[PDB]
C-alpha cells in the first residue's frame, strides 16, 4: 500500500520540475509576479540547474519542499490556469483576470469537484475535436 | 466564517506549541549530544572480537 | 489427500536416500 | 546488552518452494530469527527461519518468493527473532502490517525492543478483569457486560455493520489513563479509510495507535500484524499502565493466513483445512489480555471476525470462541430489518459478566434481569417457531405475550442509534420496562425479593 | 561419554538433536544455553528427537542438549496444597517471587517444592531401627495444612530395613528424615519423592467404586451421578459450563483434595479459581476453613508452550494418585482433555507421523486410556490400610461442538460418565446445560446399594424423572407438527411436569447463594416434591376420566397455581440460611398441601 | 441543521488534521536530531580513520571479528587502497589469534583485484574462498548496528526518559 | 542466457542449468518455445510449469529464461485487439499462420511492430528536464474516441537526454532516453509491467460518483460508483448480456476491458461476434465499441494458467488505462471460472485443499484482485485522476 521512499521522493522532484515547466509555459516574461512568488520555494529548484540525484537526495533531507498533498494542490491550481490560458489559445487573457482566477482557484476547497473544471472540461472537450475535426456544417 | 476563523487562530496555536516543543527538543539534544556521541563512538570503537558459543574444538 | 500426500513425499525421500546409497 | 557481533549476509539460497527460501551452509541458525532479503533488483524484504536442520534455515519470506533467484539473492541475517521497537510515540500514528509507518512520519523511536511474540503472562500474577466498562451500547452493557481487561469478540456474518459497532465502542467505551491499538488484517481500504476517518474525525488520534494490512498487502504479514499490535499494548498496558482497548480486525483473514502457510507448508490440517495447532496459535494473540499484578494498566481486547457462511461450528469462529471469554453476535436476522445494531443476545454471553455487575459496579437487579430477558427472548423465539407451523389460534395468551416481548425487546433494548449512548442504569430501566409486560409471577429466572424491589418499578 | 549432546535441527516444539547416542525414550533433557526442559519423543541413530516443553523461539543449531537420565518427573512431599505449578512442575508463585516479572521467564530452573520452608514433622512412633519398611508405608505424618495431614510414606520402588528414623521436630525438603538399608546397600530419603509421570503408582488393589461423589448440582447427584474412583467426561461447545462444573466440583463435593488441571484452558481460569478458593469455605470440626487448603491447580494455559500440555495432564494425575496413596479421596480435573489430545496432534505433525482422523495420532485412544484408567478407588501400598481414590473429570471441547469428534469419541468408550453439555441450551442459558438424552452413567448399580441405605425413596424417583423427561421428547416430536391441542390431559401433566423438572430442578444458577451449592437432601426433597405432582395429577385424571366429573390439566392449574408457583420456588431455599429441619419442613408441607389440594379436586 | 453538522465535523476534521501534523512535525524533528546524532558519529569515525595507530587497532578487531564469524578453512578479505596496508598487517596478526581461538589453519587473502568504494570512512568486509557468504565490518556498517540497538539509551539521554515509563515489561 | 531441460511429467518440467533463474520469472521451454512459469527453485536447477501442452519436448532442449514474471506489454494498439489470459494476440495469431488454431509456442509480439503510429511528445519536455514515473513523455493519437497517453513506467525516473520529433514509430523505436545514477534508460512506447503486481498510484482515493449504466433499476435503486466493485450471477436464465451490453452502447466510462476466464467455446464466441458490431454515439458521429475496449478471451480449453492469469491480464490493461487518468470499467463473465482454473492450478502444484476442494489463497486471491478496482490520483505530474471499475460475475 502507498509508495516506497524512492518513488516517494521521485514523485516531489517530479512535481517541482513539472511546476517549474508549467511556469516557464504560464509565464515566459515574469509578467504573473504574484503567482510567481508563491511557487519561489519550488522553482528555485528547478531554475537552478540542479542534477536528479542532487534535488532527490535534498527532497530526503526536506530542504526541498516534499508533502504530495501540499504539491498536489499547488500543482493542480497551476495546471488548471494553463489548461485554461492554453484551451483559450487565439485569445491571450488580460494579466489581471490570470491573477483573479488563480487566486479563486487558490480559495476553493477541491478544484476537481469545481464547476470551474467542469466548464475547463467542456472548452477541451470542444477544442481537441476541432484540432482535428474535417470541414463539414456542424464543425464550421 | 466562524468556523474558518476559529481554524485560521488554531493553526496559529499549533505551530506556536510546536515551535515550543522544537526548542524544548533542540535544548535536551544540546544539553546531552557530547556524552551520546562519545559513548556510541566509544562502543562502535571497542570492537571484542568473538567465537559463536556453539562452535567446537 | 493428506495422507496420501505424506505418503508420495515418503516415498520421494526413500527414492532420495537410495541415490545417496549408490554414490 | 546490544548483539555486538557483526551480521553474516549470505548468497547461498539453495531452494526456493511456496513462500519459504532455503538456505544452506549456515553457521549455527537461530530457529525464528529474523533474515533481510536482498532480490536481484535490489528490493529489500524480510523473512522468518520457520525449521533449522544442520547448515540449513528455512526462511519464510513476509513479502513473498516472487523474483527470489539462487545466486544473486543476498539473505542478512540479523541473529535475533523479530522485535517491535515499542515506544509510548506509536500513539497517534498509522503503521502497516509489519511496523513501518505509513501515516509519513518517521520511523519510530524505540524505548525497547519488544519479542513480538511477548511471553505468557504468569497465572498468580494475573489480575481477574473484575471492574466494568460501559460501552455506551444497551445489547452489551445491559445483557454481555465487558470487564476491563476482557478478551471478548464480535461474531458478525459478511457485510454486517460489525465494524460500524467497533468504531461505536472506541466512540463510546469508558468505565462505569486510557488508550486503544487498532490492528487490521486484509481490510479493504474502503474500511480501512473508514477507521482511520473515525478516529481522526472524533479527535482520538493522541491515544490511538493503527496497524493496517489492506487487502492487497502480503498476506503473511497479517500473521504479525496482531502480535505487532499486541506488543504495543503491552508496552502501553504494563510498561506504561494505561486502560489499552485492542481492536483486531478480521480475525478470518488472521485465520485464512494461517491456512495459506499451513497448506504452503504442508503442515497437519484440522477442520476446514485450518492449521491442527490453530488454538495455541490464536491463543498467542488472544491471551495477551487482562489485568496484572501491580500494574494499573489493563488490556483489553475486542476481536472482530466475519464467520464463513454465518456457520457459529466453523473453525474462525469455534477455535475463537474457546479461547476469548464471551462472544458478542450480529445477525443478518436483525440486520434485514434494518436493527442497528444487529446485535442477537440468545446465541451471545459475556464469561467475565457474573463479576463485572451488582453492588458497586452496577444495580443489584442486573445479574437477575439478564438472565429473565435471556428466558423471554428464548421463548419469544420458541413460540415464533411454533407459530410457523401451527398460526396463532394454538398460541396460548402467554405465547402472545412472549412474542409482543421479542418485538418490544428489538425495537427498544436491542435498537439505538450509532451516536446514541445509554447507560447501564438506563438499559436496565428498559429492561424492566420489557419484563413489566409479563404478570410478575411469570419471571421464572428472577428472585422474589428483586421483583418486590424493582418489578413496579 | 559426554554428558550432553548438540542441536541438529529444530521445528516448533520438535527440536532434533545429534550426538544423543545413548539417550532413552522420555528420557528428560536441558535444550539450549537457557535449559529449556524437553523430553525425548524418538531416536534415530546416534541422534534423538526432543518434544520442548518451552517454546523454542532462539534455539540454535549447535546449542548444548543436556542428558539426565530421569524420566519426566513431579517431586510429591510436602509443599504441595494450595500452591499452583505449570506444566511441568515449577511453582508460579516462586516463579514470581523470584524472578519480580509478570511473565513467566524460559528456562527457569526454580524447585517444585520449596527447600528453605521447615515443616512439622511426627514420625509414626511404631517404626525403628532394625523394623522392615516397604513402598507407600506411611513413615511419618506432615501438618502440611489443617485440613491435610500430609502422610509422607516410602517411595514405591524403594524397601528395606530401618537404618534411622528422625525424631519429631522440624526439618526441610533436604534434611534426611528416614534411612533404610537394603542388601548391605544404604538409602536416604527426605520429606520429597521423585515419581516418573508417564508410570502408574501401584497399588495392592483397585476396588470397585461404591460411595458418589456428591457435587454442586442437582442433575449430576441426581440423574447421571458420579463414583469416588469414577471416570468422567463433560463434551461440551464453548460457552456450555464445562468450567462451571469442574470449579462447581472443585468448590462443593465430598473429595478431601481436588487437582485442578488447566490444561489448554483460557488464563482468566487460574486467575478466577486464585480468586475464589482463598475466600470459599468449608467446615471441619466446628471450624470454618478456606478450600485452596485441599487444592492444588496444575496451571497450563492455552498460549503457554504448546508441549506442556501433555506434562500437565500427567503431572496433575501423578499428584492425584500421590494423595489416593495417603487414603484422600482425590477429585482431579482437566479443563480440556481435547487441548491435550491437539498438543499430540502438534508434536506427531511435526515428527511428521500418519494421523488417524482429523490430524490426530493413532495412538491417541491409547494416550487417553492410560489415562482415565489412572483413576479408581484403592487398596493402597504399604502397612497402614487405606482406601483412598481419584476421581477424573476431563471437560472434553469437541471442535465445532460435534461430538463425533475423535477426542470425544475416543473418550466416551473409555468414561464411565458423560455429562454432554448442549449448546442450544447454554444459549437459552439454561445451566447446567447437560443435556439428560444424550447423558449417561454407567455407575448407577454400584451406586444403587449406597442409595438403598442412605435415600432407600431415591431410585424410585430417578426413574420416573427420567421417564417423564423422556416421555415429554417423544410427545414434543409430535406437538410440534400439529400444536399441543392433539395431547392427553395426562400427556399435559407429562409436559408440564417435565417443564417443572426441566426449569427448576436441572436448571441451577451455580453463582447466586441459593443454588451455588445443593446438597442431596435438598435435591431429593425437590424432586419428591415434582414426582409426588406427577404422580397425583396423573391419579386424579385416569380416576375421573371415566367419568362425566373428569378433571384436566386446566383444572389442576385453576385450582392449583399457588402449587405450581411454589414447586418452582422450591429452589430459592438457602441452606447458608435455612437449617435442614426447615427445608425438610417445608418440603413435607407442600407433599401435605398437595395432597389436599388433589383430594379437593376427587 | 445537517449543514451545520457538516459545518461542525470539518470543523473537528481540520483541528484533529492540525494536531496530527504537529505531533507529527515534533516526531520528524525528534528523528532529524537522532540522524544529526548518527551523522556526527559517521564524522567522528571519519577522523579516527586519520590516526594510523587508532585505526589500526580498530582494523586488528574489525579482521579477526569477521574470521571469528565465517570460521571457513579460506577468506577473503575487502578494504579500500588506503587500508590495505593497515589491514595487511591486521590479517598478519588476526591469522595467529584465530588460529589459537579455533584450534586450526585458514588461509586469507586481501581483495586488490576488487577494493571498497572510496565513499567508506574506513574497516573491512570479509568473504568466503567462494564468495558465498560475507561478513561486514565496514565503520558505518558497525555504526548503524550498535546505534541502531542503542537507541533507547540515545532517545533516553537526548529528550529525557519517559515519566510513564515505570517497569521494564 | 537459457538453461536445458532435465525432466518432464506433464506440463511440470525440470530444467538444468537454470542457475541464475528466478522464482515465478516466465520461461520459453523446448525447441518450439513453449511458455512456463517457474514454481520451484532447487540450486542449478528449476522446476517450470509449463503452461501449454509438453508432449514432444526432450531432455536436453534450451530453456530460454525471459527475464520477467508473467506480464503485459502495454503500449498503443491495445485498443480493439483481443487477448489469451497470457496476453497473445488472437487476432494477429489467426491472420499471420492463417490457421483457425492457436498453434503451441507462439511467439508472435503482443503489441504488433512494424505498424507506425502518429506520436506527438509533450511539448513542454526538453533534454535536461527532470521526469518521474507515470509522467506523460508523449500522446499517441491512435483512434478519435481514445488518445493513448505515452508515459514513464512507474519505477523508472531520471533527467531526460533524448526526446523523439512528432512522427511515425513503431512500439520498439526509441521515444525516450533519460539517465539516473549515471546509468541511461532507453525506452520504447510499449512498456511491460508484472501481472501479479499492482500498479502504484499517488493515492487510493474514495469513490464517490456515479457510473450511469443508463438503466432505471440499477443506476436509481444499486448504484455502483466508478471505481466501484460489483458482481453479477452469470447463469443461463439470467441475462447477464443485458448490463454488459448497456455498459458497452452507454456507460458513463472512457475504456472498458472485457475478461472470458474460460467461457464455454461457442459462448465465447458469441461475445467476440457480437462487440465489434455494437456501436455508440460520440460527437455526434456513431463508431465501434471496439474503439474503445480489449477483450482478455479464452475459452474452458485454453491452458490452465491463460484461465487463471486471464483476471490479472484484463485488471492490469485496466490499471494501465486508469494511469492515462480514463475511467476504466472492466467485467468477467464469470469469476467461477477463473477459480476453476485457480483450482486446477492448485491441485497441479499439490497443494492442500481448503472449502469445495479450492485452495487456501482463493479468499485473498479475490480480496486482492478487486482491492486493485478504485479511483486514484495517478503517478506522475499532469494531477489526472482514473478509476478501474470491477464487474465480476459469479455463477454459483
Ligand atoms: N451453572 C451455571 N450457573 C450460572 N451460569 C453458568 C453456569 N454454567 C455456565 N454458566 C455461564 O456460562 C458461561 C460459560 O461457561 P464456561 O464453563 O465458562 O465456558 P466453557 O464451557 O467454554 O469453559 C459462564 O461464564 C457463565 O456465565
Amino acid at each position: 500500500g502507498g509508495l516506497t521512499s524512492e518513488q516517494y521522493h521521485s514523485q516531489v522532484v517530479g512535481k517541482i520540475g513539472y511546476i517549474a515547466r508549467c511556469m516557464q509555459t504560464i509565464d515566459p516574461e515574469n509578467n504573473l509576479k504574484k503567482i510567481r512568488e508563491d511557487y519561489q520555494d519550488v522553482l528555485i529548484w528547478a531554475e537552478k540547474n540542479y542534477r536528479f540525484e542532487e534535488i532527490l537526495e535534498a527532497s530526503k533531507s526536506g530542504k526541498c519542499p516534499n508533502d504530495l498533498d501540499a504539491l498536489s494542490r499547488r500543482s493542480l491550481i497551476l495546471q488548471e490556469l494553463l489548461r485554461l490560458v492554453s484551451s483559450i489559445s487565439p485569445f491571450k487573457m488580460k494579466l489581471d483576470l490570470i491573477e483573479s482566477q488563480y487566486e479563486k482557484m487558490k480559495q476553493h476547497v477541491n478544484l476537481w469537484k469545481s464547476d470551474y473544471h467542469v466548464k475547463l472540461n467542456q472548452l477541451n472537450q470542444l477544442t481537441d475535436y476541432l484540432k482535428n475535426a474535417a470541414p463539414t456544417p456542424k464543425n464550421n | 466564517a466562524a468556523a474558518l476563523g476559529s481554524h485560521g487562530s488554531c493553526s496559529s496555536e499549533v505551530e506556536k506549541e510546536t515551535q515550543e516543543k522544537m526548542t524544548i527538543l533542540q535544548n535536551y539534544f544540546e544539553q546531552n549530544r557530547d556524552e551520546v556521541l562519545d559513548n556510541l563512538l566509544a562502543f562502535v570503537c571497542d570492537i571484542r572480537p568473538e567465537i559463536h558459543e556453539n562452535y567446537r574444538i | 489427500f493428506y495422507r496420501l500426500k505424506k505418503i508420495q513425499e515418503k516415498k520421494k525421500i526413500i527414492k532420495e536416500k537410495s541415490e545417496k546409497d549408490l554414490e | 546488552n546490544y548483539l555486538s557481533q557483526p551480521r553474516l549476509t549470505y548468497k547461498t539460497v539453495s531452494g526456493v518452494n511456496g513462500p519459504l527460501v532455503i538456505l544452506d551452509h549456515v553457521k549455527f541458525p537461530r530457529y525464528a530469527e529474523i533474515v533481510h532479503l536482498t532480490l536481484p533488483d535490489g528490493t529489500k524484504r524480510s523473512g522468518q527461519v520457520l525449521e533449522v536442520s544442520g547448515s540449513k534455515a528455512v526462511v519464510q519470506v513476509f513479502e513473498g518468493t516472487s523474483g527470489i533467484d539462487a545466486k544473486k539473492t543476498s539473505c542478512e541475517f540479523t541473529g535475533d527473532i523479530l522485535r517491535t521497537p515499542v515506544s509510548e510515540d506509536m500513539l497517534g500514528r498509522v503503521f502497516n502490517g509489519s511496523g513501518k509507518p505509513i501515516d509519513r512520519g518517521p520511523v519510530v523511536l524505540a524505548e525497547d525492543f519488544l519479542d513480538i511474540m511477548g511471553q505468557p503472562i504468569n497465572p498468580q500474577c494475573r489480575i481477574y478483569p473484575e471492574e466494568m466498562i460501559q460501552t455506551g451500547i444497551s445489547a452489551i452493557d445491559g445483557m454481555n457486560s465487558i470487564a476491563r481487561g476482557q478478551k471478548i469478540p464480535i461474531f458478525s456474518a459478511a457485510g454486517l455493520p460489525h465494524n460500524e459497532i467497533a468504531a461505536q465502542i472506541c466512540r463510546q467505551a469508558g468505565l462505569v489513563n486510557f488508550a486503544i491499538v487498532f490492528a487490521a488484517m486484509g481490510v479493504n481500504m474502503e474500511t480501512a479509510r473508514f477507521f482511520k476517518s473515525d478516529f481522526e474525525e472524533n479527535g482520538s488520534m493522541d491515544n490511538v495507535c493503527l496497524f493496517l494490512n489492506l487487502a492487497n498487502d502480503p498476506t503473511i504479514e497479517r500473521i504479525i500484524t496482531p502480535r505487532l499490535a499486541l506488543t504495543t499494548a503491552e508496552f502501553l498496558a504494563y510498561q506504561c499502565e494505561k486502560h489499552v482497548l485492542v481492536i483486531l480486525t478480521d480475525m478470518s483473514s488472521y485465520a485464512e493466513a494461517l491456512r495459506e502457510v499451513s497448506a504452503a507448508r504442508e503442515e497437519v490440517p484440522g477442520r476446514r483445512g485450518f492449521p491442527g495447532y490453530m488454538y495455541t496459535d490464536l491463543a498467542t494473540i488472544y491471551e495477551r489480555a487482562g489485568r496484572v499484578e501491580g500494574r494499573n494498566g489493563s488490556i483489553t481486547q475486542i476481536p472482530i471476525l466475519t464467520m464463513p457462511n454465518d456457520d457459529i461450528t466453523h473453525p474462525i469462529p469455534d477455535l475463537t470462541g474457546y479461547i476469548t471469554e464471551g462472544q458478542i453476535y450480529v445477525d443478518r436476522q436483525l440486520h434485514n430489518r434494518q436493527i442497528y445494531p444487529p446485535i442477537n443476545v440468545l446465541p451471545s454471553l459475556s464469561r467475565l459478566m457474573k463479576s463485572a455487575i451488582g453492588e458497586g459496579m452496577t444495580r443489584k437487579d442486573h445479574a437477575d434481569v439478564s438472565n429473565q430477558l435471556y428466558a423471554c427472548y428464548a421463548i419469544g423465539k420458541d413460540v415464533q417457531a411454533m407459530k410457523a407451523v401451527v398460526g396463532e389460534e394454538a398460541l396460548t395468551s402467554d405465547d402472545l405475550l412472549y412474542l409482543e416481548f421479542l418485538q418490544k425487546f428489538e425495537k427498544n433494548f436491542i435498537t439505538q442509534g450509532p451516536y446514541e449512548n445509554r447507560t447501564v442504569y438506563e438499559t436496565l430501566d428498559i429492561g424492566w420496562q420489557l419484563l413489566r409486560i409479563f404478570p410478575k409471577e411469570m419471571l421464572k429466572r428472577i428472585p422474589q425479593s428483586t421483583l418486590s424491589e424493582f418489578y413496579p418499578r | 561419554e559426554s554428558t550432553f549432546g548438540y542441536v541438529h535441527g529444530v521445528s516448533g516444539p520438535v527440536v532434533t538433536a545429534c550426538d544423543m547416542a545413548g539417550a532413552a525414550m522420555y528420557e528428560l533433557v536441558r535444550v539450549g544455553h537457557s535449559e529449556l526442559v524437553g523430553e525425548i519423543i524418538r531416536l534415530e541413530g546416534d541422534m534423538a528427537t526432543i518434544q520442548v516443553y518451552e517454546e523454542t523461539s532462539g534455539v540454535s543449531v549447535g546449542d548444548p542438549v543436556l542428558r539426565t537420565g530421569k524420566p519426566l518427573s513431579v517431586e510429591l512431599g510436602p509443599g504441595i496444597m494450595g500452591a499452583i505449578f505449570d506444566g511441568i512442575q515449577r511453582p508460579l508463585s516462586d516463579i514470581s517471587s523470584q524472578t519480580q516479572s509478570i511473565y513467566i521467564p524460559r528456562g527457569v530452573n526454580v524447585s517444585a517444592l520449596s527447600r528453605d520452608i521447615k515443616w512439622e514433622f511426627i514420625p509414626s512412633k511404631n517404626l525403628r531401627v532394625g523394623s522392615h519398611i516397604t513402598g507407600g508405608d506411611i513413615y511419618g505424618i506432615v501438618n502440611e495444612n489443617s485440613l491435610i495431614k500430609h502422610k509422607i510414606m516410602l517411595p514405591p520402588r524403594s524397601r528395606g530395613s530401618v537404618t534411622y528414623i528422625a525424631p519429631p521436630g522440624n526439618y526441610d525438603a533436604s534434611d534426611v528424615v528416614l534411612e533404610l538399608e537394603f542388601e548391605g546397600v544404604k538409602e536416604k530419603l527426605s520429606m520429597v519423592q521423585v515419581w516418573p509421570v508417564r508410570q502408574v503408582r501401584p497399588v495392592t488393589e483397585k476396588l470397585p467404586a461404591n460411595h458418589p461423589l456428591l457435587t454442586g448440582q442437582r442433575v449430576l447427584d441426581a440423574l447421571f451421578p458420579c463414583v469416588q474412583g469414577g471416570t468422567t467426561a463433560i463434551p461440551g461447545a464453548f460457552g456450555c459450563g464445562k468450567t462451571v462444573i469442574s470449579q462447581s466440583l472443585s468448590k462443593y463435593s465430598n473429595s478431601d483434595v481436588i487437582i485442578y488441571v488447566g490444561c489448554g484452558e483460557r488464563g482468566n481460569e487460574m486467575s478466577e479459581v486464585l480468586r475464589d478458593f482463598p475466600e470459599l469455605t468449608m467446615e471441619v470440626d466446628g471450624k470454618v476453613e478456606s478450600i485452596m487448603k485441599r487444592t492444588a491447580l496444575v496451571a497450563n494455559t492455552s498460549n503457554m508452550p504448546v508441549a506442556a500440555r501433555e506434562a500437565s495432564i500427567y503431572t496433575g494425575i501423578t499428584l492425584s494418585e500421590y494423595f489416593r496413596d495417603m487414603g484422600y479421596h482425590v477429585s482431579m480435573m482437566a479443563d480440556s482433555t481435547s487441548r491435550w489430545a491437539e498438543a499430540l496432534r502438534e508434536i506427531s505433525g511435526r515428527l511428521a507421523e500418519m494421523p488417524a482422523d482429523s490430524g490426530y495420532p493413532a495412538y491417541l485412544g491409547a494416550r487417553l486410556a492410560s489415562f482415565y484408567e489412572r483413576a479408581g478407588r484403592v487398596k493402597c501400598l504399604g502397612n497402614p490400610e487405606r482406601e483412598g481414590s481419584v476421581s477424573i473429570v476431563g471437560a472434553v471441547s469437541p471442535p465445532g461442538g460435534d461430538f463425533s469428534d475423535p477426542v470425544t469419541s475416543a473418550t466416551l468408550g473409555i468414561v464411565q460418565v458423560f455429562w454432554g453439555l448442549d449448546k442450544k441450551l447454554a444459549q437459552r442459558k439454561h445451566f447446567p446445560s447437560v443435556n439428560w438424552l444424550i447423558s449417561y452413567s454407567k455407575y448407577m448399580r454400584a451406586l444403587d446399594e449406597y442409595y438403598d441405605k442412605h435415600f432407600t425413596e431415591f431410585v424410585p424417583l430417578r426413574t420416573k424423572a427420567k421417564e417423564i423427561l423422556q416421555e415429554e421428547e417423544d410427545l414434543a416430536e409430535i406437538v410440534q407438527l400439529v400444536g399441543k391441542a392433539s395431547l392427553a390431559e395426562t400427556d399435559k401433566i407429562t409436559l408440564e411436569v417435565a417443564k417443572l423438572i426441566k426449569d427448576d430442578f436441572l436448571q441451577q444458577n451455580g453463582y447466586t447463594p441459593y443454588d451455588r451449592f445443593c446438597p442431596f437432601y435438598k435435591t431429593v426433597g425437590m424432586l419428591s416434591n415434582m414426582i409426588s405432582f406427577y404422580d397425583m395429577a396423573r391419579r386424579a385424571v385416569e380416576t375421573t376420566a371415566q367419568s362425566d366429573n373428569k378433571i384436566t390439566w386446566s383444572i389442576i392449574r385453576e385450582h392449583m397455581g399457588e402449587i405450581l408457583y411454589k414447586l418452582s420456588s422450591m429452589k430459592f431455599k438457602d441452606p447458608v440460611k435455612d437449617g435442614e429441619a426447615k427445608i425438610k419442613a417445608d418440603y413435607a408441607q407442600l407433599l401435605e398441601d398437595m395432597q389436599n389440594a388433589f383430594r379437593s379436586l376427587e | 441543521e445537517k449543514k451545520e453538522k457538516q459545518i461542525e465535523q470539518q470543523k473537528k476534521i481540520q483541528m484533529s488534521n492540525l494536531m496530527n501534523q504537529a505531533r507529527l512535525k515534533v516526531l520528524r524533528a525528534r528523528d532529524d536530531l537522532i540522524t544529526d546524532l548518527l551523522n556526527e558519529a559517521k564524522q567522528r569515525l571519519s577522523k579516527v580513520v586519520k590516526d594510523t595507530t587508532r585505526y589500526q587497532v580498530l582494523l586488528d578487531g574489525l579482521v579477526l571479528q569477521g574470521l571469528y564469524q565465517l570460521l571457513e578453512p579460506r577468506m577473503i578479505v575487502r578494504c579500500r587502497k588506503q587500508d590495505f596496508p593497515l589491514v595487511k598487517a591486521a590479517v598478519q596478526k588476526a591469522i595467529p589469534m584465530y588460529k589459537i581461538a579455533t584450534k586450526k589453519d585458514v588461509d586469507v587473502q586481501i581483495d586488490l583485484e576488487a577494493y571498497l568504494p572510496e565513499d567508506i570512512a574506513g574497516g573491512v568486509e570479509i568473504y568466503n574462498g567462494d564468495r558465498k557468504i560475507k561478513v561486514s565490518n565496514t565503520l558505518e556498517s558497525r555504526l548503524d548496528l550498535i546505534a541502531q540497538q542503542m537507541m533507547p539509551e540515545v532517545r533516553g539521554a537526548l529528550f529525557g526518559a519517559n515519566a510513564n515509563r515505570k517497569f521494564l515489561d
